[PDB]
C-alpha cells in the first residue's frame, strides 16, 4: 500500500497521526496484538464505544 | 407417515420453529443493529440471498453513477 493509496482509504487525522517514515508503513515486530471479534462495520463499533463511554463518564466527570 | 412428515420439517431447516419470535426480534432497526439471530438451519439460504443482494446493488450503483 502506497501513501496515496492509504490516504484514499483512511481519514486525514488517522493518516496524520501515524506519519509524524519514507512513505511506507513500517510496523515493527512487537507492535501489534491480534484480537478476534465479530465482523462489524467501523462506524457502528465506534458508535457503540461512544455510547458506552458517555454512559460511563457521566457520573464521574460530567464536564 | 407421521415420522416422515416431521422429518420433512426437520430436513428443510424449519426445526427450532421461532420464526414468529424472529420477526418480532427484527423490530429494533434503530441505528446500529445486527441480524438479531433466530434460526440456524435456513441461514445458508439467507446468506446466499444477502450475497446476491450485495451483487445486485453493486451493479445498480455502477449503473446509477454512470447513466
Amino acid at each position: 500500500f502506497t501513501k496515496e493509496q492509504v490516504f484514499k482509504i483512511v481519514d486525514k487525522k488517522l493518516g496524520d497521526r501515524y506519519f509524524k517514515d519514507d512513505n511506507k508503513i513500517r510496523p515493527l515486530k512487537f507492535d501489534l496484538i491480534l484480537k478476534s471479534q465479530l465482523k462489524t462495520e467501523s462506524r457502528d463499533e465506534k458508535w457503540y464505544n461512544w455510547n458506552e463511554l458517555l454512559k460511563i463518564l457521566a457520573p464521574i466527570r460530567p464536564d | 407417515a407421521e415420522q416422515k412428515r416431521q422429518l420433512l420439517r426437520l430436513l428443510a431447516g424449519l426445526n427450532d420453529e421461532s420464526l414468529g419470535m424472529a420477526v418480532n426480534r427484527q423490530s429494533g432497526v434503530a441505528i446500529a443493529q445486527r441480524k438479531e439471530s433466530g434460526l440456524m438451519g435456513l441461514q445458508t439460504f439467507l446468506k446466499a440471498t444477502d450475497d446476491m443482494d450485495r451483487l445486485i446493488f453493486r451493479l445498480a450503483v455502477s449503473f446509477i453513477c454512470e447513466y
